[PDB]
RNA sequence: AAACUGCGGACGGCUCAUUAUAACAGUAAUAGUUUCUUUGGUUACAAGGAUAGCUUUGUGAAUGAUAAAGAUAAUACUUGAGCAAUUCAUUCAAGUGAGUUAGGAUGCCACGACAAUUGUAGAGUAACCAAUGAGAAUUUCUGAUCUAUCAAUCAGUUGGUAGUAUCGAGGACUACCAAGAUUAUAACGGAUAACGAGGAAUUGGGGUUCGACAUCGGAGAGGGAGCUUUACAGAUGGCUACCACUUCUAAGGAAGGCAGCAGGCGCGUAAAUUACCCACUUUCGAAUUGAAGAGGUAGUGACGACACAU
RNA sequence: AUUACUUUGAAUAAAAUAAGGUGUUUAAAGCAAAAUGAAUAUUCAAGCAUGGGACAAUGC
């Protein structure tokens, strides 16, 4: 479609081909608000219940120290990583953990 | 000094003043950058009668 | 209160219409006041801007015209005979503009052309 | 008799009827309310025009005419003048009273001179 | 909006009115009278601004009350009184008049009347109607209704005003060879002589005119103020004799 | 002419009665079907006393199944900046038919002209038409 | 000082829940309506009662609570004397692109005045014609995000006649007649973490995203609904009824609506003083003077932007 | 014969963008000062008028 009166199909085709988009697709479908523990929110605040020993990937070998946490908004359990060494001693239960993502993306 | 006039209806005259170091109305009284010289508007209003009269 | 915008209507394509405000007092109405047949009572109406609307309830003069002999005299209303719009109207006896009338000819078939629920009265001419 | 309060001062009306004071929608119209705003009713409990046991409480122009006092006589000495220790007559409103050539020389008698219609 | 606005905003005011951005929050907003919102310059204005007399607006109520500015023929009291078109202004106190004029740099400009010549200013006619009674009268530029005028007068002629008497002396019809002051939009403030009309029955009438050194240039009819026949201007045109320069001449002389 | 309820008579009656007409604007010719005819419309740009203000479009008449009013169908073009390309639109117009234009059908090129609400929808008044080809459906106003 | 009377609180300030051709932006119309304020012009030597403020008796815990009596005034309310505009029926008829049009005349019907007005010294009133005012309000043309796991939608619905109501056109409402109106150029329906615009962030060009929030327009005052005053309110720092809350209490009862300014609880990743002044800008008022948590000043403040120490 | 296209205008709120000038000492700023207010350029998409008819659509 290269006519010139011919934009009728070209806004169509674009607005159908956007849906592909992986990434475009997911900041714009009702899940953000659904399924993202966080949502729109940065940070998120909730207690500790349950610690973890999460087994490094196959290449890796060791144990890397994780928590259960529960949050104050939807009540969901997530699992958080200690970003720095021996803090596993630090944390507690039932204490205000704030929660923000890693390096990736969600 | 600098400008000299006169209000011919609110019987005043309006005089910019500059330092180089009753009846006067002193404002806008502030100096230059780390002081010095220092400026102003001082207002004169003469005669009693309208200055009794022509004040906030 | 009664109103008379288009925000309750629908569109030409049938879509019903979604309210975004309530209730304006720029598009006010008010209850018709059926002029019958009765003693001489009006009952002025404060419209907007402060202007005045005289309401006639019931009448029984009117001040009838004759075009073929130029004389402009009252006279008596009898009943109410035929109506343009609603039969209905002849039995309650309803006094609105087109109505047709009968009346005796002492000082001379009427036609009510005159809003007695705005102007308060009731005018003709003869058919 | 008269009207009257309510054990808590609330007025009986001499329109309604009620045992008990009862509300509705009030102003000066009746006296039981003093309109706050401009047409201010208010449904305030109230009093009827029963006496029964709740009520418990039961209770010069014009100067032209304090005791015929005409015009033309220009009495400022029958008007009254009570004295405070200055004699004080209060006043003598719209009228012919003496002074009364303000009154007739331009504001009601130019009057065709002050209200000339002309060609 | 429930009713009608008391306040305007500052940055709401017609640009013309030289109004600062960080002067306040509110501008004076002109009282009804004889000119429109943005055909008007308030009277704090000019005694403020233009004139410079008063510091702020604490001053002003206390001149204009005083009655001490005459506005045409009678006297104003009012510290928002609409002050419009070149209708004159007196102040004897100070033995000073001045006029309400255009310019072509799109302002209102304050141009020197003497004692003599304020006594006059020119109307221009905006609609001619026959009232009740076969009494025919004419209603002007600044809405002023006066009594029978010539049966010759038309609706969007210009006549000469007086001010003592009230009465008129003059009268300059519409032609192809008289002098406008402009007072619309792009040619606003424009002096130049009345060449070509065209007409269009929809929805507009449009005039050619031409300014003396040979600048010609187009505008509505509404904007059409006729000052003078014949190439004659009856009033004293204001510092820059409204001629329009093509910024040829502005830039560069500005520097020096 | 008279076949209803009330008595149907012209907006601007006078004893010679005269078959009332004004003349309409900027040069529009008042229909041959305006004077000699016996029709009364309460609404008819010439016969009656309504204007004809600002606006004013065209269109192809397209409805002709309402008493008095037909819709006429504006085709034009919608630019879109992002491709720089046109496309192709339509909208539709109740335009009140005065009984003067007697030959009206649909499929013929229609000059309306605004006034002030008549109905609902109808705002607009028809002025002139321009015959056009045939469909076997001849279907008038 | 008070109090009666007049004017104002329908301006201003706040918030963005509703809202998908709705509103809004440009544009044209109002020959389809129009006030308030302001401006120009026009049209008996003075009648009468009662009412507050005023004096006296109280109630109850009371609200900006409350009744009787005795009085006392109007530029408060009426009477009273020297054409304008409104309806109907008929007719004569000149600007405007456009009018049985402004306007005049004929005959009854209705309202029918220019305060029975005011300082010794510095104007006001009653209707009407026209400006105001590009104003307000209705309305014309064009333009808006995704979705077909939304393809057919509407019955006051589309058109006509007559009336009704409105300030006014109009299915805005009622009575009678016809079956019509929209739709693949996306009708109807669904979603929003949707108030719209001027604009902001970022871009070689093209574009993408944001816009509650300085200004303009729209809507609302916990939720609908109905009304009073008046020129403008379907007002809510007005009232009335219900739904959900909240306060004092003498237990009989009373009013209140911080999406105004500070401040509190909760919600949260998330956001400041229970300060002073109308002196700057402006508004209202009986008007040079009174008021303004508008506005200005003062305090916190690593949201950011500019200059600059060791 | 319309429309589209194209060229000029008319009129079009400010603030904001680009800026015309101006030693807030520079700069952010402000429209101030030692009479000037930028012509300030607009304004996507529509609407009005006009010069042109090559490329285009509408039926004769």
């Amino acid at each position: 479609a290269r006519g010139l009166h011919a934009a009728r199909k070209m806004l169509a085709q674009r607005r159908a081909n956007k849906w592909a988009d992986k990434e475009w697709k997911k900041g714009k479908l009702v899940t953000r608000y659904k399924c993202n523990p966080l949502g729109t929110a940065s940070h998120a605040k909730g207690l500790v219940q349950e610690k973890l020993g999460i087994e490094t990937k196959q290449p890796n070998s060791g144990i890397r120290k994780c928590v259960r946490v529960r949050l104050l908004k939807n009540g969901k359990k997530i699992t958080a990583f200690v970003p720095r060494d021996g803090s596993l001693n630090y944390v507690n239960e039932n204490d205000e953990v704030l929660i923000s993502g890693f390096g990736r993306r969600g | 000094t600098r400008n000299l006039i006169v209000n011919p209806l609110l019987c005043r005259k309006q005089v910019v003043v500059d330092i180089y170091h009753q009846t006067i109305v002193l404002n806008g009284f502030v100096t230059k950058y780390g002081g010095g010289k220092t400026s102003g508007f001082a207002l004169i209003y003469d005669t009693l009668s309208a200055l009794k009269k022509f004040v906030p | 209160g009664i109103t008379r915008d288009s925000r309750h209507k629908r569109r030409a394509t049938g879509g019903k219409k979604n309210s975004m405000q309530k209730k304006k007092k720029n598009t006010m109405g008010r209850q018709p006041a059926n002029t019958r047949l009765g003693a001489i009572r009006v009952h002025d109406v404060r419209c907007r801007y402060g202007i005045i609307k005289r309401r006639a309830l019931r009448l029984e003069n009117g001040n009838f015209s004759w075009a073929s002999q130029s004389i402009t005299k009252g006279t008596k209303i009898l009943n109410v005979v035929y109506n343009a719009s609603d039969n209905d109207f002849v039995r309650t006896n309803t006094l609105v503009k087109g109505a047709i009338i009968e009346i005796d000819p002492a000082p001379f078939l009427a036609c009510i052309s005159s809003r007695p629920g705005q102007t308060g009265s009731v005018e003709g001419y003869i058919l | 008799i008269t009207g009257g309060c309510d054990k808590d001062g609330f007025p009986m009306m001499t329109g309604v009827a009620t045992n008990n004071r009862v509300r509705l929608l009030l102003d000066g119209r009746n006296g039981c309310y003093k309109p706050l705003r401009n047409g201010e009713r208010r449904r305030k409990t109230v009093r009827g025009a029963i006496v029964a046991g709740d009520i418990s409480v039961l209770n010069a122009s014009h100067i032209r005419k304090l005791f015929n006092l005409s015009q033309k006589d220009d009495v400022k000495k029958f008007v009254i003048r009570r004295e405070v220790a200055r004699s004080k007559a209060p006043k003598i409103q719209r009228l012919v009273t003496p002074r009364r050539l303000q009154h007739k020389a331009q504001k009601l008698e130019a009057k065709k001179l002050h209200k000339i219609a002309m060609l | 909006a429930r009713g009608p606005r008391h306040h305007l905003k500052r940055l709401n005011a017609p640009h013309h009115w030289m109004l600062s951005k960080l002067g306040g929050t509110f501008a004076p907003k002109p009282s009804h009278g004889p000119h429109g919102m943005k055909e008007c310059l308030p009277l704090i204005l000019i005694l403020r601004n233009r004139l410079n007399y008063a510091l702020n607006g604490r001053e002003v109520t206390m001149i204009v009350k005083n009655r001490t500015i005459k506005i045409d023929g009678k006297i104003r009291t009012d510290t928002r009184y609409p002050v419009g078109f070149m209708d004159v202004l007196s102040i004897p106190r100070t033995k000073e008049n001045f006029r309400l004029m255009y310019n072509t740099k799109r302002r209102f400009c304050l141009v020197p009347l003497t004692a003599e010549q304020a006594k006059f200013k020119l109307c221009k006619i905006e609609k001619r109607v026959l009232g009740t009674g076969a009494i025919p009268y004419i209603v002007t530029h600044d809405g002023r209704t006066i009594r029978y005028p010539h049966p010759e007068l038309q609706a969007n002629d210009t006549i000469k005003l007086n001010l003592e008497t009230g009465k008129i002396v003059d009268f300059v019809k519409f032609d192809i060879g008289n002098t406008a002051m402009m007072i619309g939009g792009n040619g606003m403030g424009r002096v130049g002589v009345i060449v070509k009309r065209e007409v269009h029955p929809g929805s507009f009438e449009i005039v050619h005119i031409k300014d003396a050194k040979g600048n010609t240039f187009t505008t509505r009819l509404n904007n059409v103020f006729v000052i003078g026949k014949g190439t004659e201007t009856l009033v004293n045109l204001p510092l820059d004799k409204g001629i329009k320069k093509p910024l040829l001449q502005q830039v560069n002389e500005t520097i020096k | 002419e008279q076949t209803e309820r009330a008595y149907q008579k012209q907006v601007f009656h006078h004893h010679s009665v005269k078959r009332y007409h004004k003349q309409i604007g900027m040069g529009f010719v008042t229909p041959a079907e305006a004077i000699k005819g016996t029709y009364i419309d309460k609404k008819c740009p010439f016969t009656s006393d309504v204007s004809i203000r600002g606006r004013t479009l065209s269109g192809i008449v397209k409805s002709c199944h309402m008493k008095r009013t037909i819709i006429v169908r504006r085709d034009y073009f919608h630019y879109v900046s992002k491709y720089q390309r046109y496309e192709k639109r339509h909208k539709n117009i109740a335009v009140h038919c005065s009984p003067a234009f007697r030959q009206l059908k649909e499929g013929d090129h229609v000059v309306i002209g605004q006034c002030r609400p008549l109905s609902k929808t109808v705002r607009f008044n028809v002025l002139k038409f321009t015959s056009r080809g045939t469909g076997d459906k001849k279907q008038f106003a």
